[PDB]
């Protein structure tokens, strides 16, 4: 019951999910405050 | 890797080519961060310098 991020952090989802934190560190700029809310459809 | 880990100069990793005549930086020991290493502001230190 650990996170993959931290359990096998060169899985290959860590590096989309780190591509994703890059993303995010350029979207969240300019942005009214630090929270993200994340939603599933 | 070293310098960015900070174990290791700035002036320490720079190696010349023998045959190219131009200097060269190798990637070092391969960290467990690769991507977090590079997003220390040593790497836009040496950048800069």
């Amino acid at each position: 019951d650990t996170l993959l991020a931290v359990g096998n952090p060169a899985d290959l989802a860590v590096e989309a999910i780190r591509g994703l934190r890059t993303s995010l560190h350029f979207a969240m700029m300019e942005a009214k405050n630090n929270v993200l809310m994340i939603s599933g459809a | 890797s070293e310098f960015l880990s900070g174990q290791a100069a700035a002036e320490m990793i720079i190696d010349k080519v023998e045959g190219g005549g131009f200097d060269y930086i190798g990637r070092g020991q391969i960290p467990p961060n690769p991507a977090e290493l590079l997003m220390h502001p040593r790497f836009e230190q040496l950048l800069n310098w």
